[PDB]
């Protein structure tokens, strides 16, 4: 049967890990979240595997192995880089649910009726530790997750460590598909449990595992139908709408239509997520601290011939930039969904 | 070139006033 | 009570008009079509009053009762124009319907389960009076609608006619209003009981009566919400899809708040339609046939600078212009629908 | 003047090829 056939090909990040050495099963199925959709395993590769060359042409997320990218960085724990990462101020963001959302703070002058759930609070590395050395005796709710961009106040030792990443691998990747400059590392430090809502970046990524396993779940650019997104203006522009812990199909119909692409990435890992993919991170339950570092890069340029039929990422961009341009026409982003209403309305639907 | 004004985008990534 | 005021206000074209030289009620009730909504009357309005004037400028109906625009024209008959209209070819619609809906021909392409309920036959003056006579005596059930831009063939006398025309006054209210060139003047001959239905048109128009009456039912740009006109690129762009005989509330829900303003013009009449105003024209019923010229002129251009809020005319524009762009470049029309209805759904409505 | 660009308008009544 097509139906039994399907839910074997269902088979999520599949069969746990054993690590080297016989030093046990990596992670297990209990560290995962419970969601209502299928999914299907990422494609876990050699980085010489002809394959993922091919992966990463086509945009589609893959799992390299052995990229080597962050090699200098696995030795990374709280310890040494509380005493290697510089005097910088960390953006750590702070919840008492384990849904770390993002929230754009230059739109919230339009959303005023809209409370984030997640505070941002400017500090010193130590302090992060001891904040999060603090909830950890106490026995407390509080959850933090450090989310920063390394920059010039980053040590000696940091930069000694940058400079040992496998530059040449993801230089030559760069250049074989024609993106943009590298705009950014975000160094990510999480505590177990934490959780980043669905959300697609307007940037290609290529992420680095370091520390501790994550869950990453996937959706091609053509399932915005199932995903539904703030508005363009909106804090939360490029998430989901959609509680995965208690879905409104009510309200979100099309999310019963939902399928995954997922995979647990651990120490050495790299995920390339495509620009535009949804992704939903997760530092598994039970799982300790995770630290990951992306990679950031603008994405190649739009071609000179444009070809049809139009791929789902560029229907994405159209759909983002009619948003826009109606928020300014309009002299106000809160009159686009009453315009755009009218339009469709006993016309188009 | 309105349909290049269409599918031209961003660099927006989930990192606060980048 | 408001309710009791609101159905006195709701007096149509209201009491018959007389006239001259006791020649009896110009036209009865019993000769207007029902319909669903209620409707205000459009001021009738010497040309030299100062109210006639501030409607106009204000882009509001006013009918203006002494222009003496087509004064000359007020002679003409079937008899008069087959005599002086000249050779050329004169576009003649014919129906089994009471309806002349509008259909772009150049548009029909991306529309190919679209089947128009009238036919356009190009005939000379001679040969539609012959079709108008034919019918008449047979006792048929076919209308003809012949509706043909005035050109380089007419005669000397309809020559000399058009010249006796107020172009005076006519120049001045292009010159005061900003508005562009003179694009066309349109001869209207319809058979009793003939309808145009709702519809808006990108130019003003003075609407020049010339023989027998016609029933003038207009909507202002603002009840875009409740008239639900075709997509932009259907044949029918910019005429209501809602069957004013039958309304399919199902469908078009907001048809229940439509409320019209409407008049009858008679020979010597000039209705200003201004642009974008939604009118429903028909000629009444047993009043015999009905002759009408008008003047389209191109709109006043997009002013310098933008003052909010939008004015609802300004709104339709940008909704056209959204279904314009979208259609090319998506490279596929029929495309637009689900792109907007993805973007609305569970995000904006 | 993207504001410009969608407020722009075309000439369209009803009357055929025109
Ligand atoms: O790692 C996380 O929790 C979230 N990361 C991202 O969304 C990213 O790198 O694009
Ligand atoms: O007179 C008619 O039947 C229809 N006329 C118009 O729509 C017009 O002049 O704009
Ligand atoms: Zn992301
Ligand atoms: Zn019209």
């Amino acid at each position: 049967m097509a139906a039994t056939a399907a839910e074997a090909v269902a088979s999520g990040s599949g069969e746990p890990r054993e690590e080297a050495g016989a030093l046990g099963p990596a992670w297990d199925e209990s560290q995962l979240r419970s969601y209502s959709f299928p999914t299907r395993p990422i494609p876990r590769l050699s980085q010489s595997d002809p394959r993922a060359e091919e992966l990463i042409e086509n945009e589609e997320p893959v799992v390299l192995t052995d990229t080597n990218l962050v090699y200098p960085a696995l030795k990374w724990d709280l310890e040494y880089l509380q005493e290697n990462i510089g005097n910088g101020d960390f953006s750590v963001y702070s919840a008492s649910t384990h849904k770390f959302l993002y929230y754009d703070e230059k739109k919230m002058a339009n959303f005023q009726n809209f409370k984030p759930r997640s505070n941002r609070e400017e500090m010193k590395f130590h302090e992060f530790v001891e904040k999060l050395q603090d909830i950890q005796q106490r026995g407390g709710e509080e959850r933090l997750y450090l989310q920063q961009t390394l920059n010039d106040t980053v040590g000696r030792k940091i930069v000694m460590d940058f400079l040992g990443f496998n530059w040449n691998w993801i230089n030559k990747q760069q250049g074989k598909r024609g993106w943009g400059q590298l705009t950014s590392n975000l160094l990510l430090i999480g505590m177990e449990g934490n959780v980043t809502p669905a959300h697609y970046d307007e940037q290609q990524n290529f992420f680095a595992q370091i520390k501790g396993y994550k869950r990453c779940i996937l959706f091609p650019p053509d399932q915005f139908e199932c995903l539904y997104p703030y508005p363009v203006h909106h804090p939360c522009d490029r998430h989901s709408q959609v509680d995965f812990d208690n879905p409104d199909y009510e309200r979100f119909p099309n999310f019963q239509n939902v399928v995954g692409y997922e995979t647990v990435v651990g120490p050495g890992d790299v995920l390339y997520i495509p620009m535009y993919w949804w992704h939903h991170i997760e530092s598994l339950l039970n799982g300790g601290i995770t630290i990951t570092v992306n990679f950031w890069y603008k994405g190649a340029p739009t071609p000179k011939r444009i070809e049809y039929p139009l791929k789902a990422h560029q229907k994405v961009a159209i759909m983002r930039n009619i948003e826009k341009m109606l928020g300014e026409a309009l002299g106000n982003p809160q009159e686009v969904g009453p315009l755009l209403n009218t339009m469709i309305k006993g016309r188009y639907n | 070139e309105v349909v290049k004004l269409l599918l031209e985008h961003g660099a927006d990534v989930d990192a606060q006033d980048k």
